[PDB]
């Protein structure tokens, strides 16, 4: 009966929540991204729009008696206010599976959910770890002054740890003694476990050394993790909307819209 | 209410 | 309305409660030299010079059953009141960002304070750890009479026990015989602990192996954690504060007024 | 107003339960010879004296039915009656420093109060491990009939556990079965701790090893510490006392009331 | 009004 | 607490009255140009100028029984209404070092309030003696009818005298009379300093024989001393005010509002 | 609230 | 007032 009808709320509450920690927990174990950086606090659906911060050059703070060196970060001659794109994906939900599941009184089939969430995430891990290049994004590959340091061999068990190194004292050089946070390509994260290599480099970075599938060919990135070097401004998080009906199913988009924004350029590091 | 961000951040 | 009229405290109740617990909160997440001192009792930023008491060549003696034969009694070879620095930090906050947080009720953005919070206490370090030569203060791998021990072989698996166990060896030939705090480059701290040897300095230490990047390529320091050997003076904690308001902008100063004094210069060895 | 005045008592409650809890601390993490010698109860200030027994040879006991063997007495071979010297250092307070506490309420600081404490114990451990030579005193390294043994060459593994199984040999023939603590000077020390022979050691040892910073460059000793072997008697323990007032600066002086008592010089064995 | 420590004996 | 946050009225009556008695007697040991010059009594901050007024010319005027001589009336030749400029110098005072004078409860330091007092009077003496030209205003060496005197065979015996008498000559033909004060640059000043001039000088004048760095490298007046030839309008005398808080200071700044009207320029002659 | 004088004239 | 050991034996 209830099919009958261009239905406005197809799925009654239970099958919502069901929807919803599926969603969740699939892209809390699919996402690479997150957890290399800090978010920034929910802002709502109704902005669009973020302040892009640049602040190149470094003042490291004074020292003083009397505390007169003044010293305060510069704002950019014109703030650049890029704005939030959306990140989202598709998936249906047949109407005969919803009837069948409500008569059954059996948990419902949210399998193309999840891999349109698992898709969902791929897609932003791509837009944090490279630029759109038609929006006009700046990703971390991507980023003006990344800070590029040769990768000569990169075999032999010292070398994998020396090219970690040599970055280190390339962010030293241009300022940041923050924390490290590592992120590989999948075939040299793979490789580097051959000597026990990888603890080393997981306590030399203190947050995290971890792997991207994303990453295309040798891609090492070691970024400060500190707030004030790079955020992700988030609308609205990971969600499942309704989006109308079409030949009698149910299409559905999980959505969030989610912006990168590189406050320091000199932060990052790849090789 | 409120926004009650949803996944919230692995860090 | 809040443009036009002048007024005290700009953020209200809950932005000043979210910026004191951001800035603590960064604070303590990234002190490391905290970790192995103990801080003299806040004296509330009135007072502005501290006893820097150096007890060197101390005296022996007073083994008499009558009481006679005295003493050399114990003093600082000269008092000197060095003054206490400050550490700040100056960021700015626009007062449209400000007021589209007080009227479309989004969080405020706190990383300009997070990164100055981040920025304040890793000058703290600097100070901590190393002497500026400019304001005439001292730190820990600086100073005169620091005890250096040898650390070749550091890569070799005995050699970074070794080097460990030679510099607790001066220590207590010198004097010092208290349960130690050792502090590595982030290049030996990584290096140990594939060898395993990082337990042993564990144990060896009973107080702790900590990290600091603020050290060179291949150096660390063996300190005893006890009091009288060395102490943080502190005049006032990691705080924000109202720089005035002008041209309608929000600057704000983090602050610190800290101060090392190494009381006893025999309590450190470098490597 | 003190400071015109012959002050009789310049500190209140909470500053000498400080001073109290501080030179406590520092005897406790000081004393290495309370640690190998088990201590005759307190007798206080008004004993001086205490009786020096001597159990100069070894009566092994009998075993009969009736009990009756007349098995040979042990007694002191001679009561001596050596009086117990008084260890103390001498502190200082400056009067400016103690009127700012009074009103400016800056905390008043003891690190000169457990320097003196640390030279107080300093000077304990001299008298213990060596004797003075001008009060008639004995130390563990300078007794007669101490059971020299020769040391071979350190730095060469099994070198050590050579000596003190030699040296435990030496004591087990003058028939002590105790159970033994090593003491050892921090470069020898060091040396058996280069190759991991501590394990080795302290299992056979079982009643630990301690390095003393007053040893010579190549000294150490083996000893029963279990009673009727030696004994350190303690008429006082360190306490803070007042010296009066001159000059207007007070003095304040640690004072402590101990003597060891060697009772069976057989089990101490010397390299 | 006293001293009141914020961040401070961490360890 | 205070500190923190931008206050209006940062100190307190007391080192208001500080900075007031400090700032008042700095100006009464330094203004030379106040002890030859009347003053006119102040008007307030309200008003910014005065009727400047001009006498050229002499009337004797006449003695009756009766009075019928119908004397020529004297009235200001040629209203003005010059406008009264600001002298000020700004000193800094910090924020520590007035927690700390309210600790200690000690006096404030008002070094930089001293030297700004200084430096004002300084530009005060400028401003008297000669013009600054830009705003148009006249003073004793921009005057119109100065009566330039010849001052040649200076630092020859008697040459003081003979320069001095000539221009009171000059003073008495054009009809003034009173008690003369003689103000000189440092050079000449000691030139007839060596011998005996001084004397002398200070008799036939019978006000002043002053000496002032504001002149240039040779020259020297005479004025007549008494009201009516030359006047000196306030608005406001030396004062401190705060100029808001900036950077966690405190900027003063030491004013005064003054208006030398020469009203008989006949009255001055220089050399 | 007397408008006053401070420095008196030295004359 | 009793004898009360204060640096009681490490033992």
């Amino acid at each position: 009966p209830d099919f009958l009808g261009h239905a406005e709320n197809p799925l009654r509450e239970e099958e919502w929540a069901r929807l919803n920690e599926t969603v969740i927990q699939v892209a809390r174990r699919s996402l690479v991204g997150r957890r290399i950086l800090d978010i920034y606090g929910p802002l709502g659906a109704g902005v669009q729009t973020v302040p892009y911060d640049e602040f190149q050059g470094v003042s490291p703070g004074a020292v003083d008696i009397v505390g007169e060196q003044e010293t305060a970060m510069v704002f950019t001659d014109a703030r650049k206010f890029k704005t939030i794109p959306i990140i989202y994906k598709d998936f249906l939900l047949h109407w005969r599976d919803i009837e069948a599941a409500r008569t059954h009184n059996m948990p419902l089939d949210v399998s193309a959910a999840a891999g349109a969430a698992a898709l969902c995430a791929q897609q932003e891990d791509e837009l944090i770890f490279y630029g759109d290049a038609r929006l006009g994004y700046e990703g971390l590959m991507t980023a003006n002054g990344r800070l590029t340091v040769p990768l000569g061999d990169w075999t032999s068990p010292g070398g994998g740890f020396q090219a970690i190194v040599e970055a280190t004292r390339k962010l030293n050089e241009q300022g940041h003694f923050g924390p490290y946070a590592v992120v590989l390509s999948p075939r040299l994260y793979s490789q580097l476990h051959r000597g026990g290599e990888i603890e080393t480099i997981r306590q030399l970075a203190s947050d995290g050394v971890y792997q991207s599938n994303r990453l295309r060919g040798e891609s090492g990135v070691v970024v400060s993790t500190g707030r004030e070097n790079m955020d992700l401004a988030v609308s609205m998080d990971m969600v499942a909307a309704y989006l109308g009906a079409s030949r009698m199913n149910h299409p559905f988009r999980v959505l969030e819209a989610l912006l990168l924004r590189i406050k320091h350029p000199d932060a990052i590091c790849t090789l | 209410p409120e926004k009650r961000l949803t996944v919230g951040s692995l860090r």
